[PDB]
């Protein structure tokens, strides 16, 4: 029964929820993604360590919607688990009647479809979660990241990074990036990303964490050790100059 | 606060006023009517250079024979647009023949002063403007504005957006009964270069028309930079 | 247990001619052995220059028939006085009878009018809604007595050219408004004769360009 | 009734007949039993000719949507299982329908699948269905090749609908023709059976104890 | 789903030069048990239209309530209701129609078997059946129950069409429905000999008679008639 | 709405009092086997068809109404009323009883003051009509009171009206004739009108008496309302 | 007011609902549109805004039924929503009753509709006005609709920005048009004269000009463009 | 009825599964592959109602496909079968019951063991060595009951079902068009495409 | 179910219902002294005929109505309460198996009679019979009923009229129950075997 309109315009024609749930992303732990010839790279900040939390079951922040597309997000952890939950499940509803599993601007679509829906109904707020969806389209080879706002706005990039600090690392990638030389290879890309990164983290591989996507549903995530070889890299690489 | 369907004293709904103000902050949209067509062309917009600039869709097709462009808060119009084309896809079934656009823009119009607290469940109304164009054999070529106050109303030419006045005093003058379509194609793509911010270029710009013979059809990067470079050339000389 | 149906007999043809076309019905209504009325109106005009039939259980028919009426009224209304074109009508019609699926309307129904481009046309359906535009089509009591004789004399089945061996079938040439209405009364007189829920009166109704013309003949009353 | 329709290098025929008897009672031979869903897909007639146009319009009206929101033709593998499904959501209500959904995606090459009211979905070569399938099937086992160049596929696809509607009593009128290439379906015609059967008989020499 | 339990009969009606009239017998049997004999199976709405029924009197009841609610609904907010605004024997019918369609068609309906007799604001003589299946139609003659078989065949042959009704006037065609009671009180087992019957006319406007019989009747050849065959006595 | 201010009473309900003293006045009076409603109509301009805006309701058969303050809550409580009268009937099979009928309207006003989302009637309503047993005429507040009467009036012009009454109760104690309530009434509403007398205005009057209507409400029309309409214009002027 | 104007819901201590005051603003500010009526006929004569010289002319008239229709002036959808509203009971009254829907009650009607938004919360009054014409079983009529829920028979009368010019001449000119019976063009010029008395800043022409009549034997019609072109 | 015959050996699970589509009288398909698989060491063999088998089947095994996505973790073999057991017993006491029998036969790489599990379209689950649904174990069962031994190789497990078949092929009317066999074990899923004249 | 024998007869100082005592289950006679006459309000009674389930379930539920009536409008008329049953047996005729004879006394009436048959239809009426019985007393009742008799002429006429019912229908036995009503109050008397077996 309760439907009381929380997402309304105000004089100037904002709706100060949608922007408050921004201003949520804003306050989450970084998260960038860039593409390259044949991959999409996926990073994210992760606060401290921490000397007393335990990593291993504690919820890691890409999440698998399907065995060839993933997300990732930046502000209210609780929420993003909704969306992912949903995403899920329209993945696999996909399969059971197209006989295809989804395309990746296809799921991006149905995320923000979702998170619209939140900002025009009544009884409730909208999400304070940002995304980037990433992956390949089944049978086809060619890199694919989307990027989802709480209005429920989504439009594909190169290259993009949210959360705190995203206008730093943003601004690091606009000169870093050329689109006619993107990163040729997995390494080539990873190194791009875990840069980008080492402007906000405040140390090495401690608070990164990696995962890459390439195609035909082939996904890692890289183990610390690999992330800190890129680490004592561009730290000695920087240094030279 | 106060209530989501209220009234002001001067008889206004505060929610529709508000609306159409996050509407002047929208992505410039022209179109042009034409015994030939009917075209409509866009602002893109990219608010980074990264961002992939051609997965920025602001006009869409409706049926094969119908085409919209949209302005302002664009995640809103994903509804309409779903509306729009069930709408018209019912229509054809029910019938064995199009929908007229006006049925089709009187029924996306329907749909937008739902709202508030039939079976109005939408807390807030929409906050995006559409120029709706088509054609059918009854009342040939024709441009729609309809806007969240569930109002709409037929354009020879018309401008929303950003530069929406700028461009609705450009397109009065440049206007007349009998421009060709080709003509059409250049004054939206003149008038966008006037009041965008950035310099017109087939990336930041799109352009679509809607002829009788070959129904909607969504002008490629390439057709389109032509054009520009056909604009360039007829503005050089006078 | 309590039947919700019934049947009131009846007959109707619905011919096409180049720019015309006709949609015929015999007036008598009834039960069993019974007559309700020796003059019972079963064809009508609906505006938009279609003129239809639902033959059958004829309070269903009355239903559809009512129905479609006010689906005109309201096409006009909800799409700015547009005319129904005749394919547009019959898909209409279609979902109507569709929408009763599981509990259908007991009619055969059949309308007639002129398509897009003036030329005559018929349409027959289902009880459910299946249609096809037809060129001759009988359809009630008496469809079974009159089906045979249009497509010997209508359509030339099975006639030759005299002295081609057989190799030659007759031409297809088209008829007169004057010579399909011999037809139809013949028709009509036919089966007044041979089956006991035909006869009374036969009311015609004529579609051309200039509008939706009628024309009467007296039945035999037995 | 009889429809059927197969696979073969030059795509997909599909051959129906025309007639719909009420008991003994020849209603009609002007039948379409071919349903036009869209420009690329075909659908056949058999069981419930309501339920199959009804359902099979508005399957064209459902993949007119899907390539309206996903700006890409429908796979046949989808448009098929859109039809079953919703069919699958009346079963035991009373509909009658078996029917071939034909389609060559540039994708997926020719397919085409049997979706039957009991909800059964199937891909397959050859199927025939109705009154008449037995017969069909017969003609067509017999000369089935994937190489039949598409004007013989044609024929025999055509010959085979002959054969039915000599024997079945409930099969009959005409036949319509149909060729299903990638870039869409295109009529063949439709073709009076006692005027083929005739012309038949002679070019090929069969039906050799029918007098005449 | 239902089942007719207390029922009325025969009701016949015929046209004539001005207006109607329609008659039927005052009884509510009960199967085979003549159980109810002040029945009046005559309702009269407004001063110009009768509404006769045939068939499930516990049904015919609630039609007959329905009827008194229409003319009081009519009146509400209509200063014309005793004049351009009155009720129609047209909407009356038209009303009656659609409500025994509707219940059929939710499988449950009013067990009768009506015939709405009137005269419409212009003159125009109006008279229309209507039954538990919805099926309405319209003729110079129309009766229910056996008199649709005994008492059509005797009044058509007054008003055999249309033409003949400016001929027919009100003695010729109170007689005939006067007779074709007599004759269902013959042959109808679930007949009454009191019947009441009503005219309404365009000029004499709407006349009720209450408490009639059938009176002049043959039963002298009786006496003579003596066994089934052979016997003699 | 259904908040008591500090004092016990209902603000909500004490405006829409006020509007109903807005009003046009109306007024019953009851005779010795009836009742009888009269109303005064303001002519807003010389556009309005004389005998066309009908106000006076009437309910079932035998009941009729009036109201003064927001005419369209006056219907909305009108076409309560009929839907209450027809259930009541229907069960019950006589036509309703007045002091029941009262009641039914009374339970549904008083509903409306009972909750903050819903506000209470803008009128003010007269009504009454003859049952088994005698003649009632009942007044209803906004309030959701309601109580008998021998007289009543409401509106603007309410007092000038309801001295009027209190003359006609004492200085004919005995009874009055519904003809004589109906010219009585008459001279009450063009008295009224004194207050509010900026415009012009139409007289309207009802009546439902035993004798005269045979117990069914009906509009006194023609000539007898041309007597009541002279009756009042030589005790003006 | 602050507090009083907040929902429909509420009085004002003056006994006001203010958001209902409030819609009628809307009216007050609606482009303007007459009516009037002999005895034979009934005429809407509506004056046409629009937004551009590219922009149309947003039609103020619309048909309910073969033998009615009405003129708007506030918000276009709330007489969308309102005539749709009409269109249904002149229907219903047409399929149950085989009977033409009387102008009196469908006024009855659209003041019961239009009430139950002025008691009930989450909804709002509606914002537009409306003109009413008919031929009926008792002739010609016409009625005023105002969202308050106040409907009203006259003769003739006008709503709209400048209305006030166009109802005074019609007060005097009464005498004259009441009697246009048998007349059809003469009313409509009767009318349209009257709206001109309300015009002020432009003057109307085939674009702005829209009328609509109906009567004994006309079907109720609509008339825009060179068809109106005749009384300018 | 068509033939679901499942057998549980040392290493694996054998699934037969025949390959005939029949409606009223003609054979409507000869080569059929009446199996899902629900995740990589788990395999669903089907067989019953047209229409309700398959439906079924897959939206089992769309739920396991969700599962195993959302816990990033393949279900034990008995979960799956104690999960499909359920929505059965729920499909009983339904308004339309699915009228769908099935075989899971799985291996759970936890306690690296085969596993085979026959259910009934009332959700009668019992876990067997050898299964099979219809009047399938009529002929077989006696046959499986002599010759069927824990310890056998996958192949001696193939070469029973051989002999299985042969029965059914020549003491059972209807022509079931061979079958389709596979095997799941600790590396997966496949299918045994040499089952002709083995 | 009741099956029975009842009848309500109107007579010049109000009205007299009268039924037998049997009630059987198939030949058994499950209660040989069952009170077929009930009361729905002081002097407003109803004999009740058929599923004695139904029958009970809707005296009791007119009664209650009768109860809440004469609380907020007074008392009610005979009229009024016959219209209650009504108003239930046929708004259920698809699930009810009940024919009520309704009487009572208004001082202005004085007495009144309704039978409520099977189909849920009423009939006003002088005197009334029903149940398993009543197809034995048509010729009977018609020929010696007579309207506005003694009080003393009426007990006779119901006490002859059921003992004949009694004698004829074995589904109809027992003692003979009356309801007297007038203005006089409410009366019950009671005739046994030996007594009514003798006339």
């Amino acid at each position: 029964g309760y439907d009381r309109a929380l997402s309304i315009f105000s004089p100037d024609g904002h709706i100060f929820q949608v922007e408050y749930a921004l201003e949520a992303v804003k306050r989450g732990t970084c998260a960038v993604g860039v593409k390259g010839k044949n991959c999409v790279v996926l990073g994210c900040e992760r606060r401290s360590t921490l000397k007393l939390q335990d990593t291993r079951i504690t919820p890691s922040k890409v999440s698998k919607i399907d065995s060839h597309v993933v997300l990732s997000f930046s502000g209210l952890n609780a929420d993003s688990r909704i969306l992912i939950e949903k995403a899920r499940v329209e993945a696999q509803s996909h399969r059971l009647t197209l006989e295809d599993p989804v395309t990746v601007e296809y799921l991006t679509r149905y995320v923000a479809g979702v998170q619209q829906r939140y900002t025009q109904s009544g009884g409730v707020r909208p999400f304070g979660v940002s995304t980037l969806i990433a992956g390949f389209d089944p049978r086809d080879d060619e890199p694919k990241l989307y990027q989802t706002e709480p209005s429920g706005i989504y439009s594909s990039w190169s290259a993009q990074t949210i959360g705190r600090n995203s206008k730093t690392v943003r601004e690091f990638l606009e000169k870093n990036y050329d689109r006619k030389e993107p990163p040729a290879t997995v390494e080539e890309c990873v190194k791009l990303t875990v840069r980008s990164l080492l402007e906000v983290v405040q140390t090495g591989a401690k608070n990164i964490e990696i995962t890459v996507v390439k195609p035909d549903s082939d996904i890692v995530a890289l183990s610390s050790e690999e992330i800190n070889q890129y680490v004592t890299q561009i730290e000695q690489e920087k240094q030279e100059q | 606060d106060r209530g989501v369907s209220t009234f002001s004293p001067e008889g206004r709904l505060f929610q529709v006023e508000y609306s159409l103000e996050a509407i002047k902050l929208g992505s410039t949209a022209i179109g042009i009517a034409t015994k030939e067509g009917v075209v409509l062309g866009v602002e893109k917009r990219a608010t980074s250079p990264l961002l992939e600039s051609d997965s920025i869709e602001k006009i869409v097709e409706i049926d094969r024979h119908i085409g919209c462009a949209m302005s302002g808060l664009t995640a809103d119009a994903r509804s309409m647009i779903e509306h729009a084309r069930t709408a018209a896809v019912t229509h054809n079934l029910y019938y064995d023949e199009d929908i007229n656009v006006e049925s089709l823009t009187q029924s996306v119009c329907d749909l937008a002063l739902r709202f508030g607290e039939e079976e109005r469940l939408m807390s807030r109304p929409f906050g995006v403007a559409l120029l709706i164009a088509g054609h059918d054999a009854d009342d040939g070529y024709q441009l729609f504005h309809a806007e969240p106050s569930g109002t709409f109303y037929r354009y020879n030419a018309k401008a929303i957006g950003s530069g929406s006045e700028g461009a609705q005093a450009e397109l009065l003058n440049e206007w007349h009964s009998s421009l060709t379509l080709k003509e059409a194609e250049l004054l939206v793509l003149k008038i966008l270069k006037q009041v965008m911010e950035e310099k017109l270029d087939e990336n930041n710009a799109q352009l679509s028309c809607i002829t009788k013979q070959d129904g909607f059809k969504i002008y490629d990067n390439e057709k389109t930079a032509e054009l520009i470079k056909e604009l360039k050339e007829k503005e050089a000389a006078e | 247990q309590f039947n919700p149906y019934g049947d009131n007999g009846g007959t109707i043809l619905g011919i096409a001619g180049e720019d015309f076309a006709v949609l015929a019905g015999d007036t008598r209504n009834i039960t069993d052995y019974s007559i309700n009325s020796r003059y019972e109106p079963k064809v009508f005009d609906c505006g938009d220059n279609i003129v239809m039939s639902a033959n059958g259980f004829a309070a269903d028919g009355d239903a559809l028939v009512k129905r479609f009426k006010n689906s005109v009224k309201w096409y006009h209304f909800d799409h700015n006085d547009k005319k129904l074109s005749i394919n547009s009508a019959a898909r209409n019609i279609q979902h109507l009878l569709y929408g009763k699926r599981f509990f259908p309307y007991y009619v055969h129904t059949i309308i007639a009018g002129l398509d897009e481009d003036g030329k005559g046309a018929v349409y027959s359906f289902d009880p459910v809604g299946s249609y096809e535009r037809e060129q001759c089509r009988a359809g009630g009591a008496a469809a079974s007595l009159i089906m045979p004789f249009l497509d010997n004399q209508v359509n030339f089945k099975n006639q030759y050219e005299p002295g081609t061996n057989g190799k030659v079938k007759k031409p297809l040439k088209y008829l007169s408004v004057e010579e399909v209405i011999k037809l139809v009364r013949d028709s009509f007189t036919s089966a007044t004769e041979r089956h006991i829920q035909v006869g009374d009166g036969l009311e015609i109704l004529i579609v051309t360009k200039d509008g939706v013309r009628k024309e009467f003949y007296e039945l035999k009353r037995d | 009734t009889t429809t059927l329709a197969f696979r073969f290098q030059g795509g997909i025929i599909v051959a129906v007949d025309s007639r719909a008897t009420a008991g003994n009672w020849v209603a009609s031979q002007t039948v379409k039993k071919v349903i036009e869903i869209n420009p690329f897909l075909l659908g056949t007639m058999a069981g419930g000719a309501a339920d199959c146009q009804f359902w099979e319009t508005w399957l064209g009206s459902q993949c007119r949507l899907h390539e309206l929101r996903e700006k890409e033709r429908i796979s046949v593998a989808a448009a098929s299982k859109i039809l079953s499904n919703l069919v699958y959501q009346y079963k035991g209500a009373g509909l009658s329908m078996g029917t071939m959904i034909c389609g060559y995606t540039r994708k997926e090459g020719p397919t085409i699948y049997y979706v039957d009211s009991d909800g059964t979905r199937l891909k397959g070569d050859i199927f025939c269905v109705g009154s008449g399938q037995t017969f069909a099937y017969g003609v067509l086992d017999s000369n089935y090749k994937w190489d039949l160049s598409v004007e013989d596929a044609l024929y025999l696809g055509k010959r085979s609908i002959l054969a039915a509607a000599h024997r079945d009593a409930y099969s009959g009128g005409s036949v319509n023709l149909y060729h299903v290439t990638e870039d869409g379906w295109i009529y063949h015609g439709n073709h009076d059976v006692g005027e083929l059967f005739w012309k038949v008989k002679e070019e090929e020499g069969s039906f050799n104890n029918v007098i005449g | 789903t239902q089942q007719p339990i207390v029922t009325g009969t025969s009701v016949i009606s015929m046209k004539y030069d001005n207006g109607v009239i329609i008659a039927a017998d005052n009884l509510g049997s009960y199967g085979s048990l003549l159980r109810f004999n002040g029945v009046e199976r005559l309702i009269p709405v407004g001063d110009n239209t009768v509404v006769g029924i045939s068939g499930d009197i516990s049904d015919m009841q609630h039609i007959e309530r329905l009827l008194k609610d229409l003319v009081t609904e009519n009146a509400y907010d209509n200063p014309l209701a005793d004049a351009e605004e009155a009720l129609e024997p047209s909407y009356i019918f038209e009303y009656l129609a659609t409500v025994m369609y509707q219940r059929r068609s939710k499988m449950n309906p009013l067990w009768n078997a009506i015939i709405v007799a009137g005269v419409q604001s212009n003159g125009d003589q109006f008279l229309r059946y209507v039954n538990l299946l919805g099926v309405t139609y319209s003729s110079p003659t129309l009766a229910t129950g056996f008199g649709a078989h005994m008492a059509n065949p005797l009044l058509r042959k007054v008003v055999d069409r249309e033409s003949d009704i400016p001929k027919t006037t009100v003695q010729v065609a109170e007689e005939a429905i006067v007779n074709a009671m007599r004759v269902l009180y013959y042959r109808d087992a679930r007949s009454s000999r009191n019947f009441s019957l009503a005219i309404i006319d365009k000029n004499t406007g709407l006349t009720f008679k209450k408490n009639l019989q059938v009176e002049n009747m043959k039963w002298d050849f009786a006496k003579d008639i003596k066994g089934y065959g052979t016997q003699k006595i | 709405m259904s908040v008591f201010s500090p004092d016990g009473r209902n603000f909500q309900v004490e405006y829409a009092v006020k509007a109903v003293e807005n009003g046009t006045t109306s007024i019953g009076i009851k005779c010795n086997d009836g009742v009888v409603f009269a109303v005064e109509k303001l002519i807003t301009s010389k556009l309005l068809v004389p005998q066309k805006n009908v106000k006076i309701q009437v309910v079932d058969r035998h009941i009729g109404c009036v109201y003064s303050g927001l005419i369209p809550d006056g219907r909305h409580l009108v076409n309560r009323g009929r839907e209450e009268a027809a259930s009541f009937k229907k069960l019950y099979k006589t036509p309703i009883p007045i002091p029941a009928f009262a009641d039914r309207l009374g339970q549904y006003v008083q509903a409306h003051t009972l909750y903050n989302s819903v506000r209470p009637f803008g009128v003010s309503t007269i009504f009454g009509g003859v049952d088994k047993n005698g003649a009632h005429l009942y007044m209803l507040e906004p309030s959701g009171s309601y109580w008998g009467y021998k007289g009543a009036a409401t509106g603007k012009g309410r007092q000038s009206a309801k001295a009027e009454l209190e003359k006609l109760v004492d200085h004919h104690p005995e009874g009055l004739s519904a003809r004589e309530a109906v010219k009585q009434a008459a001279k009450i509403i063009y008295l009224a009108h004194e207050d509010n007398k900026e415009k012009d205005f139409e007289l309207e009057i009802s009546w439902c008496s035993l004798s005269e209507t045979n117990g069914l409400h009906k509009f006194v029309k023609g000539d007898l309302l041309q007597e009541a309409i002279d009756f009042a214009q030589k005790e003006i002027n | 007011r602050n507090n009083y104007d907040g929902d429909t819901v509420t009085f004002s201590p003056t006994g006001r609902l203010f958001q209902v005051e409030y819609a009628l603003e809307a009216i007050k500010q609606g482009s303007v549109t007459v009516g009037l009526r002999s005895n034979t006929h009934a005429v809407l004569v509506a004056l046409k805004r629009n937004a551009d010289e590219l922009s149309s002319y947003q039609k103020k008239i619309i048909k309910c039924d073969e033998h009615m229709g009405l003129s708007l002036a506030g918000l276009a959808p709330d007489a969308r929503v309102l005539s749709n509203y009409l269109r249904q009971q002149c229907n219903y009254s047409s399929l149950v009753f085989n009977r033409k829907l009387a102008v009196e009650r469908a006024g009855h009607l659209l003041c019961d509709k239009a009430q139950k938004n002025t008691q009930s919360y989450g909804g709002r009054p509606y914002g537009v006005g409306l003109l009413i014409i008919g031929y009926d079983k008792s002739g010609a009529h016409l009625l005023e609709f105002q969202p308050s829920g106040n409907v009203t028979e006259l003769y003739g009368t006008a709503i709209g920005a400048r209305s006030q010019g166009a109802k005074t001449y019609l007060e005097r000119t009464l005498d004259t048009f009441i009697k246009i019976d048998g007349n059809p063009d003469e009313l409509i010029k009767a009318g349209v004269e009257a709206i001109s008395q309300s015009l002020r800043d432009e003057s109307l022409t085939v674009d702005n000009l829209s009328i609509a009549i109906v009567g004994k034997d006309t079907p109720f019609t609509i008339y825009d463009g060179e068809a109106v072109a005749k009384y300018i | 009825m068509d033939i679901i015959l499942g057998i549980r050996v040392q290493d694996s699970v054998i699934l037969a599964s025949s390959k005939a589509v029949t409606r009223g009288i003609s054979v409507l398909k000869d080569s059929d592959d009446k199996t899902r698989q629900l995740s990589p060491h788990t395999l669903m063999s089907f067989a019953g109602e047209a229409g309700d088998t398959v439906q079924f089947a897959e939206y089992i095994q769309a739920n396991i496909q969700l599962y195993s996505i959302r816990e990033d973790y393949e279900l034990s073999p008995q979960a799956v079968s104690s999960f499909v057991r359920q929505e059965l017993a729920k499909s009983i006491r339904s308004r339309r019951p699915y009228q769908v029998n099935v075989l899971i036969g799985g291996y759970d790489k936890k306690k690296n063991k085969p596993e085979l599990y026959q259910i009934d379209y009332l959700g009668t689950k019992v876990e067997l060595p050898y299964g099979a649904h219809g009047y399938s174990g009529f002929y077989t069962f006696s046959l499986l009951d002599h010759h069927y031994r824990p310890d056998m190789t996958t192949e001696e497990g193939l070469d029973l079902l051989k002999l299985c078949v042969q029965e059914l092929e020549k003491r059972m009317p209807m022509d079931f068009k061979g079958v389709i066999v596979k095997i799941v074990d600790k590396d997966g899923i496949r299918q045994v495409d040499d089952f002709q004249a083995q | 179910s009741l099956g029975t024998s009842i009848m309500a007869v109107t007579f010049k100082d109000g009205v007299i219902l009268g039924a037998d005592s049997r009630t059987t289950t198939g030949a058994y006679i499950a209660n040989r002294v069952t009170d077929k006459l009930t009361r729905v309000h002081d002097k407003i009674w109803c004999c009740r005929s058929g599923s004695a389930a139904d029958t009970q379930a809707i005296a009791d539920i007119v009664q209650y109505h009768l109860e809440l009536y004469t609380s907020q409008y007074g008392t009610p008329s005979t009229e009024t309460a016959a219209s209650v049953f009504k108003e239930l047996c046929y708004e259920n005729k698809d699930n009810l198996t009940a024919g009520i004879i309704v009487a009572g006394y208004d001082d202005k009436n004085k007495g009144e009679v309704y039978t409520i048959p099977l189909g849920g239809s009423v009939h006003k009426l002088p005197y009334a019979i029903a149940g398993s019985g009543s197809t034995f007393i048509y010729g009977y009742c018609d020929k010696n009923f007579r309207e506005n008799m003694s009080k003393e002429e009426t007990v006779d006429f119901i006490k002859h009229s059921l003992s004949q019912a009694i004698k004829w229908d074995g589904s109809s036995g027992g003692v003979i129950r009356m309801v007297v009503l007038t203005a006089a109050g409410v009366e019950r008397l009671i005739f046994y075997p030996d007594e009514y077996e003798q006339l």
